[PDB]
This record gives C-alpha cells, sequence and structure tokens, in this order.
RNA sequence: GGGGACGGGUGAAACAGGAUGAUCCCGCCGAGACCGCCGGCCGCGCAGGCGCCUGCCAAGACCGCCUCUGUCAAUCAAGGGCGAAGGCCGGGGGCUAGAAGGCGAUCAGACACCACCGUAUUCCCGGCCGUAAACGGUGCCGCCCCGCGGCCGGCGCGCGCGUCCCGCCGGCCGCCCAGGGAAACCGGGAGGCUCCGGGCUCUGGGGGGAGUAUGGCCGCAAGGCUGAAACUUGAAGGCAUU
C-alpha cells in the first residue's frame, strides 16, 4: 500500500519441516514469476539471489542489505535505491558500502543483501501534478498531508507564529539543542541558501 | 647513501635529503629562507646558499653521498628546471657528496587536465 | 490534434512543463514492451514496478514507468561480466 | 563519379575486341547454357553464375560463347530473378544497416548510409517499374522490408 | 571586434524592442 | 650514524637486505626513530619501499644493466635487517624519451599476468618499428596488418613465459633479460622493430603472509 | 592578401586538429600550427658535468639526457626568438638552418 | 563466419529443404526420426527446451541454440511470427553449421 | 609517517596558506575528467569532425577483374536528415580549468590585462537550438592540359632479389614552363575566355541606413530563416609601389 516498490512473494522448502514457507521480499528489478532465488554462502551471482557482502564481488549493485548480520534487511529497501560493493577488508572481515546516499559505512562481511536494485525506478521523474494524485499518495501512507505552513498559523498554534505581514521573524536556523516545540525550520543548519 | 629532491621550478627551490623509502627526512632547506627578495628565491644564488647549511647537516649525519631527483614543478604545467637545479648540484659536489645516480623525477602527465590561463593564455 | 498528443486530458492547466514531463513518462507507462520470456510485445503495467505480459502471463519486476530501466541495464551487465570472472 | 560519395575512381572490366569464341574453349552453346541452368537450381546469382563459368569452365565471356548474356538465357526459360538482382542486393545492405540500427540508436553514421541506400533502392525501382522489369504493384517501403527479403 | 560588438548593441537593443511591444501586446 | 651517537638524536638505522638474486645485496640503511608511545622502531620500518637500480643491485655492466630500476619492499624487519621482495621493475625516464622517435610507429601492450604465489603483475610492454636495411622510403611507418601480427606476438609470448611463471623465478628472468629477448624474436620475424622491451612490471594485487616467499627470494641463495 | 599557402599550418586533407597550449602563454594552438622543436638535452648543464662525472662513485653512469617536445605559440615563439620574422623571399626556405 | 553461415544455411534450407516451425510439430517429428537437425532458441521456454533436448538425446538427433530470441530467429526462418523450435525435417542444399 | 619556517604568486608584488606543523618527501587512498611523447606537407569521414585497452557490430572509399544489368545518369527549388563551440530543457555527475561574482596589485581612473577564490559551464544520457574566419575566404558533374619531386592505399612489370626498380590506378601535396589575372598570385587552375556559348544550381550590382523596420514561418528561450523603405553621402574598397 504505501511503498513506491513491489514485493515479491517467494516459497522455500521448510528446512525445520516438511511444509513450503513463504517470504516477502523487496523485488530487485528483473524478478519473475517462476524464477529460482538461491540463498545462503554458496549463492550464485543473479539478480534476487541473497549472498553474504563478502562473498559479492565489488562494483555489484545490491539491495536490502543487512547492516549487522542476520537482520534480514535494512538498507537500499525504496524504489530504484542501491548499494555497490567497494572494497573488502579479509583482515577485519568488513566491507564498505557505497549508501544510496553516497555515503559510504563498514559493515560486517556475514552481512546478507540481494543482487540487484530496487525495482520501481524513476517513480518520482513523474510530476503528482494535481492535489488529488498527491491526496492517494498520503492517504496510503500517514496523515502528513495537506501541510501548513506555521506563517499563516497563530503565535499560540506555532514558533513562526503570526504578525500583520507573515514574516518568520527570527532566523529559521535553530540549533541541535532546542526544545521539542522550539525545533521548528531549518536544524543545526551547516549552511543555507541555494549555490 | 641517501636521495637528493632538488625540487627546482619558478617561485623557489627545495633541496631534501631522504633516504631510499624517502619515508624519513635527513634534513631539509630550500633557497628563499636564505634570501629577503621573493623574485630570488628560484635563483641559483640562494640554492648555492641553501645547499651549503643542508650540506652541513647531512655530513653531521652519516649521509657520504646522495642520488639526485632533481624535478621540475612538472604536472600539467613546467617540464623545465629552474635555474636552482644546476647551482644546488654544483654546491653537493662542491662540498664533498658523491653524486651516485641522477634522475629526472617530474611528475609528468599521460593526458591531462586543462592549465590555468584560458585559450587565449596569460595576456602579459 | 498536434503537440499534446496525450496531455489533451489535461486541459489549458498544470502548465506546460508538467504537460511536457507527463507526455514522455504517460507515453512510456501506457507503452506495450517486449516480454524477455515470450519475445511478444503484449507487457504492459498494472502498477509502479509491476509489469504483467499479456500472452507470455509472467509478471516481472520493473521500472515505474517503462519494463527496464538505464540503471537496472547497467547493473545486468555489470553482474554478468563480474559472475562470468567469478 | 560515386553516385552518393565525392570520390573519384575507375576500376572497369574491359570486355576483349574479339566477339568470337576462343580457340581453347570446348563448350558449346547447349553445355555453358545447362551450366547456368543448374546454377540456377543451387540458387547463385547471374553475378555468381558468370563468374562460375569464367573460372572453373574457361567461358571468360558467356555473350561471345552463347549469343545472350546470362539473365537472356533465364529469361528464356522463365528462371530470371522476380526482382532484378541490383535491387535485391540493395535491399539486403539496407534491411543489414536496419537490423544494426535497431541495436544502436546513436549510429547517425550508420544512419546516414541507409539513407544513400535506401535511395538508389527508390531510383533503381523506379526505372525498374518504368521499364516494367518490376511489377508497378512494387513499392519498398522500409518497415516492411524485412518481409520482402 | 567591432562588429561583433555592434551586432551584440542591435540584439540588446532588438530585445528592449521586443519587450515594449509585448506591454502593447 | 646516530645510534654509535633535536629529533635525529633520537634514532636508529636498520639496515636493509635484498633478494638473493642480486648479487649486492646490501642496499640501503633506514633511519628510524627510537621506541616510544605505541610506534615501536620495527612496525614503522616494516612496509617501506626502495627503489635500486639493477646497475646497483648486480654491479657490472651499467650499459646492459643500470637503465632498469627494481622497487623491493621491506616484508620483515628480522634481526635488524629490512628483508625486501619485488614490488615491481620499472625502465628509467631516460630510457623511456631516448625510445621515442619521429618516423617510427610505437606498439605498447599491457596483460594482467597470474602467479602461482597469488599476485596479479601488469606487465607495461613498449616495442617500435625500424628502417629496413635497404630502404628507399625515410619513414618507418607498417601498415595496419603488420601492427595487429605484431601485438599478437607480444601478447601470445607473454602467456608462454609469465603466464605459468612464479615470483621467484619472473625477478631473475626481469633481471636477465630473456623476456625482452623472446620478445624481440617474435616480433622479428614478423617485422624489423626494436626496442622491444618491458617498461614496467607492477603488481596489481600482492597475497598475504608472502613472508614463506620472501624466505626463498630474499634467502634461500639455493633455491 | 594572402601571406603564406600553408596558411601558417600544416593542415592537408584535414578540417580539425588536437589542440595543444603554449608552454609559456598557455594559449589553445592547434597542434598544425605549433612551434614544435624537440629539444635533447642533458640533466646538468656542461659546466657542471664534469664535477658531477667525477663524483659519481658508479662505475660507468653518463648525465642521463632529458628528452622534450617544446611546443610554442606564435607570438609566444617570436618574442622568445624561437622563429624570426623573415622576407617574404626567404619565408619559403624549409630546411631547418644553423 | 559461423554466424554468416547460420543466416546462410538457414535460408537456403527455407527455399530448398523442408522444415517445420513449432514446438507441437517439432516434438512430432523427433521422435519419429524424420528431423535433421533442430534449432531451438534463446527464449525457448525451459521445461520445453529439456524435452527437446531429452528427446533429441534419445533419438541421437542433433540440437543447437540459436544465437537469439524467437522473434530473431522468426525473422531468420523469413517469417513475421516467433519460432521458439524449428526442425530441419531435410536439407536440400548445405547443412554445415550443425557443428557438434 | 618523517622533518622543521616559511610557502604561494609575480614584471615586481600584494590578498589569501603555515607550530591547528604548512610547503617539501614518501606510503597510501577516493572521485571525476583526460588520452602524452609517438603525432606528420600521415591517414579516414558527407561535412561538422576523428587518437587509452580489449571485444563486438554494421558500413565505407580505393584497387584488381574476359562478373551482372543495360542508361538505370548530372545538378537541383520544394522537401528530409546531419551540423564545432557556446546556449537551453529534464535527469545524472562534479576533478580540472573557468563566462558571472568577489577580490589584491595597479594606474588620474580602471570595475581591465596580471595574482587569488570561485557559480553557470566543462563531462554523461534523452531532447532542443541551427549558428562559426562552418575557409581552400575557391559549389557540383565532365574534358584536354609541362615538367620535376615527396607521401599514401591498392595492382602489375622487371631483375636475383631488395619494403629494390619502373610504371598503372586512386587520394593528399610541394615547386612550376606556357596560359591567365588589377596585381597578389593560380597552374590536380584562378589555364584551354572580348578570340567572349560542355551542363545544372546559388549569389552579387557604389558606401551607408540595415541584416534594421514590418509581416511571415520557426524555436522553450536566446534567437534563426526570409526581408525593406524613407533618408544620407563622394567616395568606400582590392592589390601593388615609394
Amino acid at each position: 500500500r504505501g511503498r513506491g516498490a513491489p514485493l515479491a512473494r517467494v516459497q522455500f522448502p521448510n528446512m525445520r519441516g516438511e511444509g513450503r514457507v513463504n517470504e516477502l521480499f523487496i523485488a530487485p528489478e528483473g524478478m519473475y514469476t517462476g524464477q529460482e532465488v538461491f540463498s545462503g554462502n554458496k549463492a550464485t551471482l543473479h539478480i534476487g539471489n541473497i549472498l553474504p557482502v563478502g562473498n559479492i564481488p565489488e562494483g555489484t549493485y545490491v539491495c536490502n542489505v543487512e547492516e549487522k548480520p542476520m537482520d534480514r534487511g535494512c538498507l537500499a529497501r525504496a524504489s530504484g535505491t542501491y548499494c555497490l560493493v567497494v572494497a573488502h577488508n579479509m583482515e577485519t572481515n568488513k566491507t564498505r558500502i557505497r549508501l544510496p546516499s553516497g555515503q559510504k559505512k563498514l559493515i560486517s562481511s556475514k552481512a546478507r543483501a540481494m543482487i540487484g536494485l530496487v525495482a520501481g525506478g524513476g517513480r518520482t521523474d513523474k510530476p503528482l501534478l494535481k492535489a488529488g494524485n498527491a491526496y492517494h499518495k498520503y492517504k496510503a501512507k500517514r496523515n502528513c498531508w495537506p501541510v501548513v505552513r506555521g506563517v499563516a498559523m497563530n503565535p499560540v498554534d506555532h514558533p513562526h507564529g503570526g504578525g500583520n505581514h507573515q514574516h518568520i521573524g527570527v532566523s529559521s536556523c535553530v540549533p541541535r539543542n532546542a526544545v521539542p516545540g522550539q525545533k521548528v525550520g531549518l536544524i543545526a543548519a551547516r549552511r543555507t541558501g541555494c549555490s | 647513501f641517501a636521495v637528493c629532491h632538488i625540487y627546482a621550478g619558478k617561485n623557489d627551490t627545495f633541496i631534501h635529503v631522504t633516504d631510499l623509502s624517502g619515508r624519513e627526512t635527513i634534513g631539509r632547506v630550500s633557497g628563499g629562507m636564505k634570501v629577503k627578495r621573493h623574485c630570488d628565491e628560484p635563483s641559483a644564488y640562494a640554492a648555492m646558499q641553501a645547499t651549503q647549511d643542508l650540506i652541513e647537516i647531512i655530513t653531521d649525519r652519516g649521509i657520504t653521498a646522495v642520488h639526485i631527483k632533481i624535478r621540475a614543478d612538472g604536472g600539467t604545467g613546467k617540464r623545465v628546471y629552474g635555474q636552482g637545479g644546476s647551482a644546488a648540484i654544483r654546491a653537493l659536489v662542491r662540498g664533498g657528496i658523491k653524486i651516485g645516480r641522477i634522475e629526472d623525477s617530474t611528475p609528468i602527465p599521460t593526458d591531462r587536465t586543462r592549465h590555468k590561463g584560458g585559450r587565449r593564455g596569460r595576456r602579459l | 490534434t498536434k503537440k499534446v498528443g496525450l496531455t489533451g486530458k489535461y486541459g489549458t492547466r498544470y502548465g506546460r512543463a508538467a504537460r511536457k514531463q507527463l507526455l514522455k513518462i504517460e507515453t512510456s507507462q501506457k507503452a506495450k514492451y517486449t516480454c524477455p520470456f515470450c519475445a511478444k510485445d503484449k507487457v504492459r503495467r498494472t502498477a509502479c514496478g509491476i509489469w504483467t505480459c499479456r500472452s507470455c502471463s509472467k509478471t516481472m519486476a520493473g521500472g515505474a514507468y517503462s519494463l527496464h530501466t538505464e540503471p537496472a541495464n547497467a547493473a545486468r551487465a555489470t553482474i554478468r561480466r563480474l559472475r562470468l570472472a567469478r | 563519379g560515386r553516385m552518393h560519395s565525392k570520390g573519384k575512381g575507375i576500376s572497369r572490366s574491359a570486355i576483349p575486341y574479339t566477339r568470337a569464341p576462343a580457340p581453347w574453349n570446348k563448350y558449346t552453346p547447349e553445355d555453358v547454357c545447362e551450366q547456368i541452368c543448374k546454377l540456377a537450381k543451387k540458387g547463385t546469382p547471374p553475378s555468381r553464375i558468370g563468374l562460375i563459368l569464367r573460372d572453373q569452365f574457361a567461358i571468360g565471356q558467356v555473350k561471345n560463347v552463347t549469343g545472350s548474356k546470362i539473365v537472356r538465357i533465364l529469361k528464356a526459360k522463365g528462371l530470371a530473378p522476380e526482382i532484378p538482382e541490383d535491387l535485391y542486393c540493395m535491399i539486403k545492405k539496407a534491411v543489414a544497416i536496419r537490423k544494426h540500427l535497431e541495436r544502436s540508436r546513436r549510429d547517425k553514421d550508420s544512419k546516414f548510409r541507409l539513407i544513400l541506400v535506401e535511395s538508389r533502392i527508390h531510383r533503381l525501382a523506379r526505372y525498374y517499374r518504368q521499364a516494367r522489369r518490376l511489377p508497378p504493384t512494387f513499392r519498398y517501403k522500409s518497415d516492411q522490408a524485412a518481409a520482402l527479403l | 571586434m567591432r562588429a561583433k560588438w555592434a551586432k551584440k548593441r542591435m540584439r540588446k537593443l532588438k530585445r528592449k524592442r521586443r519587450h515594449m511591444k509585448a506591454r502593447s501586446k | 650514524k646516530i645510534t654509535q651517537r633535536d629529533p635525529y638524536l633520537k634514532k636508529e638505522w636498520y639496515p636493509v637486505i635484498a633478494p638473493a638474486h642480486f648479487k649486492s645485496r646490501h642496499i640501503g640503511q633506514t633511519p628510524v626513530t627510537k621506541t616510544a608511545g605505541l610506534r615501536v622502531a620495527t612496525d614503522v620500518i616494516n612496509h617501506r619501499v626502495y627503489e635500486v637500480n639493477l646497475g646497483d643491485l648486480n654491479p657490472g655492466a651499467e650499459d646492459l644493466n643500470g637503465n632498469t630500476k627494481f622497487y623491493l619492499q621491506t616484508q620483515l624487519v628480522s634481526d635488524g635487517k629490512c628483508l625486501t621482495n619485488f614490488h615491481g621493475m620499472d625502465i628509467t625516464r631516460h630510457k623511456y624519451g631516448s625510445l621515442f622517435r619521429k618516423g617510427c610507429d610505437c606498439i605498447d601492450v599491457f596483460m594482467d599476468i597470474p602467479t602461482t604465489d597469488g599476485y596479479l603483475l601488469r606487465v607495461f610492454v613498449i616495442a617500435f618499428t625500424d628502417r629496413f636495411r635497404f630502404q628507399r622510403r625515410k619513414n618507418c611507418h607498417v601498415k595496419g596488418r603488420v601492427i595487429r601480427m605484431m601485438r599478437a606476438g607480444i601478447y601470445e609470448t607473454l602467456h608462454n613465459e609469465l603466464g605459468k611463471v612464479s615470483i621467484p623465478v619472473l625477478v631473475t628472468k626481469l633481471s636477465n633479460f630473456e623476456v625482452n629477448a623472446k620478445l624481440t624474436e617474435a616480433l622479428q620475424k614478423i617485422t624489423m622493430c626494436r626496442d622491444v622491451m618491458i617498461r614496467r612490471v607492477k603488481v596489481v594485487k600482492r597475497p598475504r603472509n608472502t613472508m614463506e616467499l620472501l624466505s626463498t627470494m630474499h634467502d634461500s641463495n639455493q633455491v | 592578401p594572402v601571406k603564406r599557402r600553408n596558411n601558417g599550418r600544416s593542415k592537408y586533407n584535414c578540417g580539425h586538429t588536437n589542440i595543444v597550449r603554449c608552454q609559456n602563454c598557455h594559449r589553445c594552438v592547434p597542434k598544425d600550427k605549433v612551434i614544435k622543436r624537440f629539444t635533447i638535452r642533458n640533466i646538468v648543464d656542461n659546466t657542471i658535468a664534469d664535477d658531477v662525472l667525477n663524483a659519481c662513485v658508479i662505475q660507468g653512469f653518463a648525465i642521463p639526457k632529458l628528452y622534450n617536445k617544446v611546443q610554442y605559440c606564435v607570438s609566444c615563439s617570436i618574442h622568445n626568438h624561437i622563429v624570426r620574422v623573415r622576407s617574404r623571399e626567404d619565408r619559403k626556405i624549409r630546411t631547418p638552418p644553423k | 563466419k559461423a554466424q554468416d553461415s547460420i543466416s546462410l544455411t538457414l535460408t537456403l534450407v527455407v527455399k530448398s529443404g523442408k522444415y517445420t516451425l513449432g514446438t507441437d510439430q517439432a516434438i512430432r517429428n523427433i521422435r519419429d526420426g524424420k528431423a535433421q537437425l533442430v534449432f531451438m532458441a534463446n527464449n525457448c521456454p525451459p521445461l520445453v527446451k529439456s524435452q527437446v533436448d531429452y528427446l533429441c538425446h534419445l533419438s541421437k538427433t542433433p540440437v543447437r541454440v540459436f544465437a537469439g530470441s524467437s522473434r530473431e530467429l522468426g525473422i531468420a526462418v523469413g517469417r513475421q511470427f516467433n519460432v521458439s523450435i524449428m526442425t530441419i525435417l531435410e536439407a536440400g542444399d548445405a547443412d554445415l553449421t550443425s557443428i557438434l
């Protein structure tokens, strides 16, 4: 409902007993119905397969990466987003992953990820265009819309509040240690402005 | 038998003695700490004077000989040694010091980024 | 019938930039693509990322407004080369 | 001068003054006409039928040994190419560049050669249609060219 | 470059003139 | 030099010994600071790399040797001696310029060479074309077919010579100059060619715990 | 009038040449029009060569030569006397003189 | 070379030899031994691929994959429909690219 | 990590950088461009243009020919495609230079040149734009035309025989006898033209006003393409010589 990326229902033999266990996997682009998704430390490098991050050759786009081994997925889960294998340190058994924001994170080589990039790529390219098109987007997610500006509100309702000329009245930049009701605006801004 | 890196370029000349790996420096001094005129830091006189002070240090550190690595500013510019290079090399020979090997160590580009000055050049 | 082919629905509304962008994306969303599996031009979109062949009957994960995407085409190609190596 | 290039070259073939059959050659008109007919069974094009007669057999000039050219022999037997070979060979080239263009959309140079080759197919077709060596209905389009080959 | 500088001057007059016609439509 | 005797006062010199292949194994003395903090002297000298002319390594014919320079890196500081192993081979910058002359065509190949010891090496190989003995045309330019025949010859020969080679024998092949010579024979048959040699040989990948190999190379004169 | 048939450049059967920069000026100059004098010199001056040669403890090592192709822009070349303005009569001479 | 021959061999077969396009006719022909060569495609559905390769082993009739696509194979046999499996039930002219 | 006082920058400088230890040296590492020297009276491309290494794909000119066809041709409004750089649009990317911006020195004043920092840009993908001293300032196809060279790609001849030699065809070129031209010069044409007529298109008609006005068409824009007049004026210009 709220995800902008497809999910996938994959059936696995019950290793504990006799049935078939079904799991919900963010779909990497290219997963097709009837595909064989292998998982494990002897898995081959194909889209959809889950391999430990150390086992994955470098430069491979990966999705649903675990930050700490055995976490069943934490990073690279949104539409189109991916992480990249950068370096394996075989002396520390750690790997550097390029996070979707471009930050680089050392993670244990025993963490697991799915080969491929999350499907749903290019979703935000389309303009929402209408306010209704956006009402539908957020009804599926949370009560976060429509968004009213504090400047429109009254002094009691918001810190930006209300004067005779709708102004912020003080710098938007607010300290990192501003208390609950005051941390409104740009927070701990290292810089501001277009550049 | 250390390695002498003389970087001779317009603006200043640096004579540095380090040992083979180059990880440790056995003494470094540059022309420009020997002259008060900014124009004369690249000059041969300052470089001769500079090497004489360096010669004292490497003759007190057991550095009997050096292998020279004269380099220009190089990179995507220069590629021709400044006046300081020959002067320092001569001083190294004048104050003892055998020169075991001489090499061109200037950074050179196999293909390059644009040097400054525009397509019309430095119009001075 | 002229410049605004599929964006005539919007009418004189939303501005030219939105309509021009929509014309590229909406044409791609409504297009028929070739099934990798059955090689027939009957893949159409059911939802963003979900594309189903109307002949092959196979559902494949894909780009929101295209069966395949430029980043993903690069990834399959890198994976094959790297897989051939290992 | 080349029709579609600013190139000048002369690499022609010089037919002999003698239009009469050579002495060493021992092939009767029927003997070589039989070879032409069996070569049509292999499907070999008349340019190749003429070459095969020239090198494996010694008949360097067919019209000298026989009284007619290869296609006149074929037309008399009603075994001539339905689409004249020159147009057909251009059509193979147009589809071959078009196939490459399907994989690569950024070969602007390849696209240019297609316009020139296609322009010849149109020019030769109008002559072939006027001469009636081609049915007047015939049209070279492009998208439908794959079927026409 | 007086010819290149004349063209630029002509252009900055034609754009002004095109703006003035647009005010009156 | 400073042990017998302000920063230099607290220092020591730990001699560097080259691989057994080189006739002058002793090469230099490396300055290190006396142990302080968590900075033991041995840890600092453990991975330093020294560039040594093959002339200094084997003292003899400078003309036939001094142009190549070997990079040797400390892998163990044992008994006060910084034992060293191959980190690369290269011809001097003066050799590189001398080889190029206008009027000639240059063939330059690079190959990834795999060793039994687990090192991936890169051979940078340079070749040049020269005038025939009785040639009217002044410029030594070869038609494209010969250049590709030549490119294949170096690639094929390098697989034959350095394909199954291990680091211990490679260092001796690179210092006896046989590989340069086999490449010249292969290219000779195809066309008169000059200066066919390896410009550089660098380690793309070095194996860990290469210490048993280091014993074979730095020591083990028998092997 | 047209001063030179060459047009100051050696471009023949081409429409574009790779740009190079003056070593001194830094002006972009098409490869054909650059002055391009190659120089092979010695790492140290002859006046220092004698003393360096005596200093070396190696058996037979000569001062190693430095090879550089200097490419100059027209203005850089005439100012630094790499090339001279000649008469219409001698402008045709092509052989390297002196 | 091998590709040039592959295109040439199937064009000569279309004009000279007999052949059948399609899976059902192919399963019927291999089983009776009336197939001399069978050419599959890259996108042959996987079960059909295995069945055709087992019954081909059982009849010892050569099965080769085409360089690609039922669509691309179909345009090669000269037709405007996709051909997954084509069977050379007799070659009048040329059968050289049946290599292994 | 080392070591220690300045480093940059220049015509000389100065603003920046440096005991938060810079510069310098080495050991590494990231990212993005870029393809050196070879590299040219080399080559290829329809022009614009084209240079890492491998693999793949389709083409192209030249040449050789006793192969095929049998004029299927030449140039061309209208019409289609392409088209350096800069620019624009929607994304990616962001190293280097760097329009704008800011700045230190100048100088009467420089806001300019020079130094420094730097945004768009540069680079990629999908579209636009349709311009350049887009040049050989030289349309295209065809003919004869004087020697002496060089290079380039085929082909053939000689000879014991070598990247030899002589030719042939095609391309790039130098010098040039006539010939031409107002000369400069061109002579693989700008020759074979007042002795003026092989064919086809384009354009000009003293200098400006003015590539402006206006209408049109086109472009997202910038602008492109088309395109005057009133009016003013005795020269403007070419190439030579003191």
